[PDB]
């Protein structure tokens, strides 16, 4: 609530947001529930920032560094490519590289993943990742959506969890496939709620 | 300073926004407030009081939804205002919100 805090969204476009699930589209869904969170996030704290980057595609795009204006936020998420697979490191690094270099040191630093496609990581290099994210005091909260058929990938999701938790300030939702809307699972979990 | 890939009239930014569905800025808490969603027809705002989008736009274009001026006050009349003429009313106005109906293709 009166949190003071720097996001950064990292979006999945790749090649799985593709086929599927119509109506909407998983990425239309996604950019929706992105709509909806930087919303929330800008009117609980006019101070708030939020970032975008999506993560596949021809390769990680940072859209638009953290930034309190929603009108920019939502102007850079027009005209999204789909393909690929998403580059998790790279993204998390750049993600919180953006982070660090935040106008406001002030805010409090978080992350956020949708993942609804493969890790194709190991456990050993997520938990790499998210005991480095921890030293530099950044949360993360993990959206696991999409395919339920990869017993591997909320394990991997969990380890990458478990490595960032710091005084629970980070978090995962599972969002169960053939689901409502993204936006709506969201709604009451801590991802928008705090 | 605006980029070559922004839209900008003045201080006022254009945002065009993609919708599946209106009813998902019920939920909005930025947009949630302006919008009366028993109406029908795309509708703009004069200012920014409780569910104040409620002017109706001249000859709308298809598959637009409604124009949210996130500030100032304009003149707000019914069937006067195409959507192309609501760019220059802004009066202040930091964000120009465009909302269009999304299609699955």
């Amino acid at each position: 609530g009166p949190v003071l805090e720097a996001t950064m969204i990292c979006i999945d476009n790749s090649e799985w947001m593709r086929n599927g699930d119509y109506s909407p589209s998983r990425l239309q869904a996604q950019t929706e529930a992105v709509n909806l969170l930087c919303g929330a996030k800008t009117q609980s704290n006019p101070e708030n920032t939020v970032g975008i980057l999506t993560m596949a595609g021809k390769g990680v795009r940072v859209l638009t560094t953290p930034t309190s204006d929603l009108g920019k936020i939502l102007a850079c998420m027009h005209g999204l490519d789909v393909g690929g697979e998403i580059n998790l490191t790279a993204a998390i690094q750049i993600a919180q590289l953006a982070l660090k270099h935040r106008q406001n040191k002030n805010q409090r630093q978080r992350i956020i993943v949708f993942a609804g496609s493969p890790i194709k990581y190991e456990k050993k290099a997520l938990e790499i990742v998210g005991k480095r994210l921890k030293k530099n005091s950044v949360s993360l909260d993990i959206v696991n959506f999409g395919e339920d058929d990869d017993e591997e990938k909320p394990q991997k999701l969990e380890a990458l969890l478990t490595a960032v938790n710091n005084n629970d300030g980070s978090h995962i939702v599972h969002v169960p496939s053939g689901a409502n809307a993204l936006s709506d699972v969201l709604l009451s979990t801590p991802v928008f709620t705090g | 300073g605006p980029a070559p890939n922004e839209e900008f009239v003045g201080d006022m930014r254009i945002v065009n926004v993609n919708l599946s569905n209106i009813d998902i800025l019920k939920k909005h808490e930025t947009f949630k407030k302006y919008f009366d969603f028993t109406l029908t027809g795309p509708r703009y705002n004069g200012n920014i009081a409780e569910f104040a989008m409620i002017w109706k736009i001249k000859n709308p274009p298809l598959n637009l939804l409604g124009v949210f001026f996130d500030d100032g006050t304009r003149d707000d009349e019914d069937d006067k205002y195409i959507l192309e003429e609501l760019k220059q009313i802004g009066n202040g106005a930091k964000n120009m919100y465009i909302f269009w109906q999304y299609e699955q293709k």
